[PDB]
């Protein structure tokens, strides 16, 4: 259970790196 | 006195010159990055 919530912390973290991707690319 | 005068005139346009130099290489730092971060975002989702 710790290193499934480690896992999705990663892909939680994973997932707002490409959503400030995604931010950055509409500002610019 | 007028010819000193006029060189600080010279190095005040040199001053300004070299502002002008620094926000336009400012600029053109900003205008690089973000399509060089865009690359960087774009190799590190494959690698995502």
């Amino acid at each position: 259970e710790s290193v499934e919530d480690k896992l999705e912390l990663r892909r939680k973290q994973f997932h707002v790196l490409l959503s400030t991707i995604h931010e950055l690319q509409q500002t610019l | 006195q007028r010819k000193r005068l006029a060189e600080k005139y010279r190095e005040c346009l040199s001053n300004k010159e070299k502002i002008l130099k620094e926000i336009e290489v400012k600029k053109e730092y900003l205008s690089s990055l973000q399509p060089r971060l865009n690359s960087i975002m774009q190799a590190s989702l494959p690698v995502q």
